[PDB]
DNA sequence: CATAATAATAGTTTTTAGTTTATTGGG
DNA sequence: GCTAATAAACTAAAAACTATTATTATGG
């Protein structure tokens, strides 16, 4: 499902951002201000397909293009980008807070159904899929319920209408965190994260839309309709834009055949493909190589069923893909591949197939781990009900070694190597992996758009170490290595 | 080829080894050389990238006054060659270390990455300590235990984590 | 095919060519004793299931 | 008045980058379009200066990728062409004029971003040739010459409806210099190689929609006097007829195909001795 | 020939697919 | 005494995300 997360950031103008409010750090204009721009950039190197607005309800002299009084609208619904990350620079640090207090000042006078009436404008001013809105918010006021009645009672009927209407709001702790303290009342229409907000995990790009989808036809009978999907992905390098080193503007390379003799554009026809070999060019053409190529149609021949114990670990190939049942021309799909995965105990045998990826490209053998329905208690999908499709080689995919046999050595050396990577054994973490090269190149990227004295060097959990091994287990590896000239030469 | 790499975790840890690939495809050699139907000579074709502007003549420049830009945000960034040759830094040399220990039921088929396999050799002018390294694979095979490895391809090459 | 492919334009260029292959894409075909084991239980599941929509 | 209002307005509502702005700027062209549709000889006469005038402040003022420039001038082109329809031969010190604005707005985005702006564009044109030929149509022969240039251009990357190669970018509208004939038959024999891989028609590759929808009506107003009936490309192309299989959706490709072997019914002597039957029934 | 007929034939940014890029190499 | 065998990067790339317009049916 594509759609556009907006996200409105909400930030008071008056105290919340100003007063301690049962605590005793600075004004929380400058943690908040350093909260939203740190979110800013993790959406920037993650996700630029959300907008993005700042509004601060309490103005004391309004920038609005709604006019309304005690609105200040700094930013309107947009992805993130640099203009933005500027327009909060400006109001970024005690600097930026004494910025805020020249144009317009805090101590700012609000106007909470009016903030609500301009935010629902924002809302509708977008004109394209949205998946999520929410209302960002934090305030040191918890309760200002002390307002009017008339004016609570107008803004929780917004709320209402908004949530309602879809909209959502959040307010996260500022004033009494924990405990629930916070919000003494402001409770009745919402119903901690400062450390991730802060922390902008970034560079998460993943799947929004459906592709790649095909069907079983497992005999010259039936098909069976599905989708093929990856989670695992080769990050790429963004793209190289060539633009003017001068005034960076984009390059039309204009990249063509021709012939080195006459000065003519060649084209694919008045060419031919060829292979030079032996005493024969072997002479080939576009199409020609395309039917060298078209074997037959997209989708999913069974081939036969193989039990999940021939599988090693040198049957492995390019990270495997997936298979989600689908019904939109195959009726029961679902159906027999839930019977499939209840009787997946004895369905150890998996599918055997010699996947078609497209048409006039060849197919080729990939065989399918069975996907159970794995819910977790928290309800979350791991692993779809579906297939694994585990790609089969080859004598194509081999890289022969030598064959110098080597024998085991004595049991004791497998006892203490044992109990030494037991007592080193490293916490299990699936998600802790990030690539230096990758994470440095985001924070150059992130610190090279603004002017950044410097990039950090993200210090990942994939570097290894020396001594943090070397006391959780010590030098008895090496004591246990008691060989003569170890190979620590 | 050998792809020498001393496997050094911790401060005592360091093994001689030569990786090599052991699943790879064989590729087709000779390609298919486009030659002009009319006269099969590739050395009578040209392959030029006009590297024009965006003009209405698209005034051809050389990359001599192009810089590489990406779309940052809302924006776009230029990154030149040296710029993004500077920002840049890996694990120098052919670079091959172990992070720690898990049991290999942590993980599943369906959660391996990687294309090929690759079946890292035994110690290098270390006979005792290749079979030293042969009974550390059957304590890792008894445990189920994984030498979960940062891995610089080489010099040239980004690290790449793996066991 | 890549090789027959190259037989053929070796031996007569001047033809046009052949398929992909028989014997070369008969090598592949599924067990054909299965599909005969199958086909009882194989049309079992397909009528107890249209496959359409 | 309201040509001097929306020609002010216009040119003042185009401030930095408002789509909006510029979207309200193809909501007054909207009007100046329907305006044209009401129109009168004063009215023409004045129309024809305010087009001169504030066609050329949209040419060249907005010149840029902003979405308000693009969709407003999509119109902007789309509105011209359908008004093309009549002016007279008064657009003729004026045809030479937007002859160039429009070789260079192909020569802009519509050759890198081509979209219904590239159409209007040559619609516009070819319509202009075969209301006007060759009181101003020698500046078309450079044009050309730079056409063929990027005509030989092997970038097929341009939008599939946007493609240019088998229906109708005719181009004859000037004397048929050796400069066309010279071009013309690689233009042909690059007809007939695509051609013969369109009639693959087995293999799921249609490529019908502009793609065989602009240069083989070019080859319409080229084959008119080329290539006489004296070799096998001339049974080729009389071979090309045969499946113009089932198409439906009113079946305009096959029909169109059709079309052009009644154009070139007198280029089809000397082989149709064959297959008497088949062709007629 | 009647004249607002309302389906397919793409429009899309898709990630993801083969790109020479690279150095140890037989004397 | 010599001279790859690669593999950082190639430089790309075919995927429906979306669908207006024509559809030629039926008022005109």
């Amino acid at each position: 499902y594509s759609g556009r997360d907006s996200l409105i950031f909400l930030v008071d103008a008056s105290k919340a951002m100003f007063e301690s409010q049962s605590e005793d750090e600075l004004t929380p204009f400058d943690m908040s201000i350093q909260c939203i721009q740190s979110v800013y950039i993790s959406k920037i190197i993650s996700s630029d397909r959300d907008l993005l607005a700042v509004v601060f309800y309490g103005t004391e002299k309004d920038k609005n293009s709604v006019n309304f009084k005690n609105i200040y609208v700094l930013q309107e619904l947009d992805n993130p980008g640099a203009k933005r990350i500027l327009e909060l620079d400006q109001f970024k640090g005690q600097q930026g807070q004494k910025r805020f207090q020249d144009m317009m000042g805090h101590g700012s006078d609000y106007s909470l159904s009016e903030v609500l009436w301009v935010c629902a404008n924002l809302f509708s001013d977008v004109q394209f899929k949205m998946s999520h809105k929410r209302i960002m918010l934090f305030t040191n006021e918890d309760n200002p319920h002390g307002n009017d009645s008339a004016k609570a009672s107008r803004a929780r009927t917004k709320a209402g209408d908004l949530r309602d209407t879809g909209i959502f709001l959040d307010l996260m702790h500022l004033k009494k965190p924990g405990g629930f303290d916070i919000s003494l009342f402001y409770r009745d229409i919402i119903s901690s994260k400062l450390e991730d907000l802060l922390r902008k995990v970034r560079a998460k790009e993943t799947r929004k839309r459906a592709l790649s989808r095909l069907k079983l036809k497992l005999n010259k009978d039936i098909v069976i309709s599905v989708g093929i999907y990856n989670l695992v992905q080769k990050a790429l390098k963004p793209p190289p834009i060539k633009l003017y080193r001068e005034t960076n503007e984009p390059v039309k390379t204009k990249t063509r055949t021709f012939n080195t003799s006459t000065g003519g554009l060649l084209l694919p026809s008045d060419t031919k493909r060829s292979q030079i070999y032996g005493s024969r060019q072997i002479i080939l053409e576009k199409e020609e190589t395309e039917e060298l190529k078209r074997f037959d149609d997209p989708g999913l021949m069974l081939m036969g069923f193989k039990p999940l114990v021939l599988l090693k670990k040198h049957h492995y190939l390019r990270p495997s893909l997936f298979v989600y049942p689908e019904e939109s021309l195959v009726i029961g799909s679902s159906t027999l591949f839930s019977a499939l995965l209840i009787k997946c105990l004895e369905k150890e045998v998996a599918a055997l197939c010699r996947y078609t990826p497209r048409r006039n490209i060849p197919p080729y053998f990939v065989a399918l781990v069975p996907q159970e329905e794995e819910l977790d208690d928290q309800k979350i999908q791991v692993t779809p009900p579906g297939f694994q499709l585990v790609f089969l080689p080859f004598a194509d995919d081999k890289r022969k070694m030598p064959f110098t046999e080597k024998i085991m050595a004595t049991p004791e050396q497998v006892g203490k190597m044992k109990a030494i990577v037991e007592k080193l054994r490293f916490t299990y973490r699936s998600d802790s992996f990030e690539n230096p090269v990758l994470q440095q190149h985001f924070r150059n990227l992130e610190a090279l758009a603004l002017d950044l004295m410097e990039p950090e060097q993200a210090v990942d959990l994939t570097l290894p170490k020396v001594e943090a091994m070397n006391k959780r287990l010590g030098s008895l590896v090496d004591e246990f290595k008691e060989l003569v000239y170890p190979p620590d030469y | 080829i050998h792809w020498p790499c001393r496997l050094t975790i911790g401060s005592n840890l360091s093994i001689r080894i030569a990786a090599y690939k052991s699943i790879l495809q064989e590729r087709v050699k000779k390609t298919w050389t486009v030659v002009d139907a009319k006269t099969l000579k590739k050395e009578d074709i040209q392959k030029e990238t006009v590297y024009c502007l965006n003009d209405d003549d698209e005034t051809e420049v050389l990359k001599e006054d192009i810089i590489q830009g990406f779309r940052y945000g809302s924006d776009i960034v230029p990154f030149s060659k040296v710029d993004e040759e500077q920002m840049k830094y890996k694990s120098e040399g052919k670079c091959f270390s172990v992070l720690g220990f898990c049991k290999s039921s942590q993980v599943q088929r369906r959660f391996f990455m990687g294309n090929q396999v690759l079946k890292v050799f035994a110690a290098r002018d270390d006979e005792a300590a290749a079979v030293a390294l042969s009974s550390l694979i059957h304590a890792l095979d008894d445990l189920d235990m994984v030498a979960i490895v940062r891995y610089a391809y080489d010099k040239r090459a980004n690290p790449q984590v793996g066991v | 095919r890549l090789f027959q492919c190259l037989l053929h334009r070796a031996l007569h260029p001047r033809e046009p060519l052949p398929p992909i292959q028989q014997h070369i894409w008969n090598m592949l075909n599924p067990p054909a004793e299965v599909t005969t084991k199958s086909q009882i239980p194989l049309s079992k599941i397909k009528t107890l299931f249209p496959l359409i929509e | 008045c309201s040509l001097l209002r929306l020609q002010e307005t216009l040119s003042a509502a185009d401030r930095c980058g408002a789509a909006l702005a510029g979207h309200q700027l193809i909501r007054g062209l909207g009007q100046e379009c329907v305006l044209s549709s009401s129109p009168a000889v004063l009215a023409l006469q004045t129309s024809l200066v305010f087009s001169r005038d504030f066609g050329l402040l949209v040419f060249v003022r907005k010149s840029l990728n902003s979405i308000e420039f693009r969709e407003c001038r999509e119109e902007i082109l789309k509105f011209l062409c359908i008004f093309l329809e009549k002016m007279g031969q008064k657009i003729a010190p004026y045809s030479v004029e937007i002859k160039n604005t429009c070789t260079s707005v192909y020569t802009k985005d519509r050759a890198a971003k081509c979209k219904i702006p590239a159409l209007d564009l040559l619609i516009k044109l070819l319509q202009t040739f075969r209301s006007s030929r060759l009181m101003d149509e020698f500046k078309i022969g450079e044009l050309f010459s730079k056409f063929y240039g990027e005509l030989a251009l092997k970038k097929k990357i341009p939008d599939t409806v946007l493609e240019k190669v088998y229906e109708l970018l005719g181009l004859l509208g000037e004397v048929h210099p050796s400069e066309m004939i010279n071009n013309a038959e690689n233009l042909f024999r690059a007809f007939l190689g695509e051609l013969k891989t369109q009639m693959t028609s087995a293999v799921r590759e249609p490529k019908l929609p502009v793609l065989a929808g602009c240069l083989k009506g070019l080859s319409s107003l080229l084959c008119n006097f080329t290539k006489s009936m004296e070799e096998d490309p001339q049974t080729s192309r009389e071979i090309f007829n045969f499946v113009l299989q089932i198409d439906l959706k009113r079946y305009a490709v096959p029909s169109a195909g059709l079309r052009l072997f009644a154009l070139h019914a007198s280029q089809f002597s000397t082989c149709l001795l064959d297959n008497y039957v088949s062709l007629f029934e």
